[PDB]
RNA sequence: UUGCCGUUGCAUUUUAUGGC
């Protein structure tokens, strides 16, 4: 989390409306920390820039910096210069999330109902059921991603209210 | 003497070693083998799975219940499996018994894990016959898997994989054992025991469909998925795998001929099989066989275009215009030549040979070098016009004489789509070839 | 059907002890029964239930391991 | 410039091609001829693939007036099977049509193949 | 009033055989008969079911 | 040998081809 310089202002206002509602978020600190994180990982980038070209420091530390967010997926492999760090931006961080991610996959049909199926622990990526909506898949795991073996929506018992009815309808 | 104590050696103590070591490649003649086709009438047979009984199973008391009889199992895609006997070399496989799949194995449920009913939905895809001879397990497209008793071919139980889209699309068994790697087409592979009737260990981390594995002594898998030119060796007992990707791109390959032609990318690994636990070979959609090891990630020895290309569409049926100069220059040379993308391949375990086959009309066989680096031609088989859907080889003779079996299941499309270019005289049936020395 | 493997089998005659990470894989059971896993341990390994002991279980989230 | 002129080399034809595996299983993949061309006159139409290898040529070769009035790209590939097996079907398409969708996960992939074959016209 | 359930599919084949065949002789520059024989064959063969 | 169709060949089997 961090706060804003000066948070009340109506244009940072319909920013977060915007952000929180078409990607299904849950108050404004989701945009915060994502921002927050957003903000050192270019103010580490730009420092790089302005030191000279091939200072092995620069060499090393920005190809480490775009191995990195190639691999999370924001910086596409097309644009592998440090510039494009400087040039990314934060709806491309919540683009990444688990919760986006599965709503752009299919199986969700709205983005709250990704967040909610989500939570009902029914999603797994590849092994491990995950339950957090903030959580970057990368970009080998974004194939991964289907319903959990121990789920009704996978291939588990049915659940809790389906057994039930299904005993009701027997009466 | 020295030769009964390398004998006794070679007895097990190599294949527990686990590498190549029954090395008959120069030692087998081809060009002369009995090449037997035998038609069988029931609409795209799609797998071959044969069992030979092993003698003495590493202590004694020979095998496993006749007495000592071979067999084969085989799938149609009009849900009917048949066991044909195949232990009278020089004489064809004679068909024992039937089993079909109709429409009234179809559930009423239909909207959960229960696939209890015993027969088949629709398109049973492979088999796989159980090293202990009592069961052989079927699976398809239907999303269960079915273990057959291997005399009376009853449904002892069915296994559902318990999936909105898990089609089985290959089944390998560990040798030796009753453990079963099945392959499954939500991007997964899946084990299971056979006398305890159970799933083992579900096992995640491939990229697309799983359409084919093979497997050996150890607890080793290798699995191709289609459209992702990777190849997974899953070791189980640590609970990891191992990435083998292709990387042959046509660009570098004119470098590496530009010192003095034609080539295509790669669409697809489709077939696998293991030579011992630490090389194993590929058969891609461009053509392409691949030697691969443990070791390294790039393929160490990469056969090209192996069946050849298939034949351009004629001036007749590629334009309807009527002047044969235009419905020349709309073939557009060899530009859109595409090869004879590979269907099956199957390598003896531990040995020095391999076979490989597709709708070339003629199974192609390959003797791996001496220093397990390189492989070349041996010969070549052809009455075997069709698709080869699966091919498996049985063997007999003396501790150093031999004489195979091949058994090459061939129809007339393809085991999972339909996908035909003009196929030409195809009969649904099973090559076998006798092959000696 | 649990299975149960080893992994990192180190020996230790200082103690006479074979020690080890033991990993079970439980598809679809709760947990898997410290004494009942202890002696289907044992019969994978030599011998003696009483002599055989499995101390620093955790299950891992989302259940299965 | 025989009749099917934007057919694709070896690489691009395999990047083309698993763009349309992913957008099939994605869902955003309209299959056949006279699909795509109803797509296409809809107006969802990312980009169109034609195999140029079908029994005759302009079956398809009828997409090229229609796509070209409405600025999509086109492109061809060389076998009606390979494009069968790439939309995960059985039967051997002909053609495909990616449908535009801001829902996508698979966005800057379709415009990279996009780009690619925008140059090679 | 042309295309001359068992009337209604058999109409349908013929609509897009002959569509098919509308695009065959329209965007071939000179055309040919042989293809529209094969359809000919191919639609009479599909009525053959009655 | 095969669900159908065309076959070598018996002193009935036999036998490997090509159409759905």
């Amino acid at each position: 989390y961090s706060t804003p310089k000066r948070p009340y202002e109506s244009s940072r206002l319909d920013a977060e409306l915007k952000l929180a509602g078409e990607f299904g978020l849950k108050n404004k600190k989701e945009i915060y920390r994502i921002s927050f994180q957003l903000s050192k990982i270019r103010r580490a980038a730009r420092d790089l820039l302005t030191r000279d070209e091939k200072d092995p420091k620069r060499l090393f530390e920005g190809n480490a910096l775009i191995r990195r967010l190639v691999r999370v997926g924001v910086l596409s492999e097309d644009k592998k210069k440090l510039d494009y760090v400087l040039a990314l931006k934060v709806e491309d961080f919540l683009e990444r999330r688990l919760q986006t991610q599965v709503y752009k996959l299919g199986l969700a049909k709205s983005v709250h109902h990704a967040r909610v199926l989500i939570t009902q622990r029914h999603i797994a990526v590849g092994k491990q059921i995950v339950n957090i909506p903030s959580f970057m898949v990368r970009l080998d795991s974004e194939k991964h991603i289907d319903f959990a073996p121990t789920s009704p929506f996978g291939g588990a018992r049915p659940g809790r209210v389906a057994r039930r009815n299904a005993a009701r309808k027997a009466e | 003497d020295k030769d009964i104590i390398a004998s006794r050696l070679k007895e097990d103590v190599a294949e527990q070693q686990g590498r190549v070591f029954r090395y008959f490649g120069d030692k087998l003649l081809i060009s002369e083998a009995k090449q037997s086709f035998t038609r069988v009438g029931e609409n795209n047979l799609t797998c071959i799975s044969c069992f030979q009984p092993v003698l003495n199973k590493y202590t004694f008391e020979e095998s496993s219940n006749n007495k000592g009889r071979l067999f084969a199992y085989t799938v149609s895609k009009d849900l009917q499996l048949t066991k044909y006997d195949i232990t009278d070399f020089s004489k064809r496989p004679k068909k024992l018994k039937y089993a079909k799949g109709g429409a009234k194995y179809i559930p009423t449920s239909k909207h959960e894990y229960e696939n209890t009913t015993e027969g088949h939905y629709d398109e049973i895809l492979t088999v796989a016959a159980s090293p202990d001879g009592k069961y052989v397990v079927t699976g398809g497209r239907d999303r269960k898997l079915i273990v057959w008793s291997t005399e009376s071919l009853s449904p002892v139980k069915v296994i559902p994989t318990k999936d909105r889209r898990g089609e089985v699309l290959s089944l390998a068994f560990r040798k030796n054992s009753d453990q079963l790697y099945a392959s499954c087409a939500d991007f997964k592979i899946r084990t299971y025991s056979i006398n305890q009737f159970s799933q083992l260990e579900i096992l995640y981390g491939h990229h697309d469909i799983v359409e084919d594995i093979s497997a050996l002594a150890m607890e080793r898998c290798v699995t191709v998925g289609a459209r992702d030119r990777t190849a997974m060796l899953w070791k189980i007992p640590d609970e990891t795998r191992l990435t083998f990707r292709g990387g042959d791109e046509p660009q570098k390959l004119l470098r590496r001929w530009m010192k003095e032609p034609l080539f295509f990318c790669e669409g697809s690994i489709d077939v696998v099989s293991m030579v011992d636990d630490f090389h194993f070979i590929t058969g891609s959609d461009n053509g392409n066989i691949c030697l691969w090891s443990l070791a390294k990630k790039k393929p160490i020895f990469t056969e090209r275009i192996a069946h050849g290309i298939l034949p351009e569409p004629s001036f007749n049926d590629i334009s309807g215009e009527t002047d044969e100069e235009l419905r020349k220059r709309q073939l557009q040379g060899k530009k859109l030549l595409q090869p004879f993308w590979i269907t099956s391949l199957y390598a003896i375990p531990y040995s020095n040979v391999f076979i490989s086959g597709s709708w070339s009309g003629s199974l192609k066989v390959w003797k791996i070098s001496d220093n397990l680096r390189s492989f070349e031609l041996l010969g070549e088989l052809s009455g075997a016009k069709g698709v080869v859907t699966k091919i498996q080889v049985v063997e007999s003779g003396k501790h150093g004489k031999e004489k195979f079996r091949i058994l090459a299941s061939i129809a007339k499309e393809h085991r999972l789509g339909r996908w035909i270019a003009n196929v030409s005289g195809a009969r649904n049936g099973i090559y076998s070839a006798v092959i000696d020395q | 059907a649990v299975t149960i493997r080893t992994r990192k089998v180190i020996s230790n005659p200082l103690l006479a002890r074979k020690q080890f990470v033991v990993d079970v894989l439980h598809p679809n059971r709760a947990n898997v029964s410290k004494d009942e896993l202890r002696e289907k341990l044992a019969e994978v390994y030599k011998a003696e239930k009483d002599a055989v002991s499995v101390f620093g279980f955790r299950t891992q989230f989302g259940g299965g391991k | 410039n025989p009749k099917a002129f934007p057919l694709a080399d070896a690489a691009l034809t395999q990047q083309i091609l698993d763009v349309v595996q992913q957008a099939a299983n994605l869902r955003q993949l309209k299959k056949g001829a006279n699909e795509a061309t109803k797509t296409l006159n809809r107006g969802i139409s990312e980009f169109i693939i034609m195999a140029a290898d079908c029994e005759p040529i302009e079956i398809l070769l009828h997409l090229p007036l229609l796509c070209e009035d409405k600025n999509v790209p086109y492109v061809f590939v060389p076998s009606r099977v390979a494009l069968g097996r790439a939309c995960g079907v059985s039967r051997p398409v002909i053609a495909a049509s990616i449908t535009t969708n801001d829902a996508s996960a698979i966005k800057t992939q379709i415009y990279a193949v996009k780009d690619k074959i925008e140059t090679l016209l | 009033g042309a295309e001359k359930k068992n009337k209604g599919r058999i109409s349908r084949y013929l609509a897009n055989k002959c569509s098919m065949a509308s695009r065959i002789d329209n965007y071939s520059e000179e055309p040919s008969n042989v293809f529209g024989s094969v359809l000919k064959k191919q639609v009479e063969q599909r009525l053959e079911f009655y």
